[PDB]
């Protein structure tokens, strides 16, 4: 097969973390609700992590799909977001965020779960603490 | 300007097509068989070391009502995926119909055969079954649009082909940075009434899948 298009020029190939320091990482699968089917909606399973910038000391929670490696969470952490169990869950939990994982601005209540209590206690513990010095 | 290409998806009814696209598009896996009506134009954006490439997925919907408007949706095709149904040898057995409509119009486009479905236990059609990749020199790939097993590989073939990059790499998507927060007063009760209606409703069921 003879291609369609010319060669694009290879790029530098960056994953945008490269200023950025790992507070968690950790998998998990993640959920967005649908309030126009009133049902959860599997959003992406990886690794999710919070992200603090190296000079300006934002914090932001960032999570990529396997395989894909597609961005499937992009948000800065907010003093008014709170993780909230889901039904009397101990491994999961839900918050609300202004979203950026298809770079568009999109308003979405999500979810996300761990495959133990443990892990998901020390994710509210870091996810909480970037809440304490956020910048 | 960005790179684009028309990918034509088609199978029989049934196969997971729209499935297999959803699950690209946005992650989540649809449990409910909602036939399409006649095409759906999705697009998806793949990450490159040659920069992102979008796949126009023209989702056709495999009833036999809509035969006649196949020849319009092929226009202009410069690649297609060619999906059955591992549980369903019938939907094997009309992959030379799709195959021979398709060239009729469309010639020497790259082509991909996917068998869907190989997370189920019960698999009808065999490795040693499917033969007409190999009659028809086609690329060939197992796939689940559940448990994701492949389900990026067609894409990644066909984007080599039609870049003429043997080695191009889908690399993890670039992390921009998010937008800031406003943390304004008024839009927070509509939010707020959102995320307890979203805190109510039940997670879905645990899976082995982590
Ligand atoms: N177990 C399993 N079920 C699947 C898989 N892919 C799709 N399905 C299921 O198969 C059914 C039909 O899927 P759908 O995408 O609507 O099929 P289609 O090929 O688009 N049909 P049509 O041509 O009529 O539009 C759905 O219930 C869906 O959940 C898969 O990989 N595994
Ligand atoms: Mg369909």
């Amino acid at each position: 097969f003879e291609p369609v298009v010319p060669l694009p020029d290879k790029i530098e190939v960056k994953t945008g973390e490269e200023d950025e320091e790992e507070f968690f990482c950790n998998r998990a699968k993640l959920f967005r609700f649908d309030v126009e089917s009133k049902e959860w909606k599997e959003r992406g399973i990886g690794n999710v992590k919070i992200l603090r910038h190296k000079t300006s000391g934002k914090i932001r929670l960032l999570m990529r799909r396997e395989q894909v490696l597609k961005i499937c969470a992009n948000h800065y952490i907010s003093p008014d977001m709170k993780l909230t169990p889901n039904a009397g869950s101990d491994r999961s939990f839900v918050w609300h965020a202004l979203d950026y994982a298809d770079e568009l601005p999109k308003p979405e209540q999500l979810a996300i779960r761990f495959k133990t209590p443990e892990e998901a206690a020390l994710f509210k513990c870091k996810f909480e603490e970037a809440q304490s010095i956020l910048k | 300007p960005q790179v684009q290409f028309k990918l034509v998806l088609v199978g029989d009814g049934g196969t997971g097509k729209t499935t297999f696209v959803k699950r690209h598009l946005t992650g989540e896996f649809e449990k409910k068989y909602v036939a399409t009506l006649g095409v759906e134009v999705h697009p998806l954006v793949f990450h490159t070391n040659r920069g992102p490439i979008k796949f126009n997925v023209w989702d056709t919907a495999g009833q036999e009502k809509f035969g006649g408007l196949r020849d319009g949706y092929y226009i202009q095709a410069q690649c297609a995926i060619i999906m059955f149904d591992v549980t369903s040898r019938v939907t094997y057995k009309n992959v030379p119909n799709w195959h021979r409509d398709l060239v009729r119009v469309c010639e020497n486009i790259p082509i991909v055969l996917c068998g869907n479905k190989v997370d189920i236990k019960d698999r009808k059609v065999k490795a040693k079954s499917i033969v007409f990749h190999r009659k028809k020199n086609l690329q060939y790939y197992d796939i689940s649009a559940k448990s994701n097993y492949n389900f990026e590989k067609p894409f990644l073939w066909l984007a080599r082909k039609l870049i003429g990059d043997p080695n191009l790499e889908f690399v993890a998507m670039p992390a921009l940075a998010p937008p800031e927060v406003v943390m304004d007063p008024a839009l927070a009760a509509q939010y707020e009434h959102d995320l307890e209606v979203a805190q109510t409703t039940a997670l879905p069921d645990e899976d082995d899948d982590l």
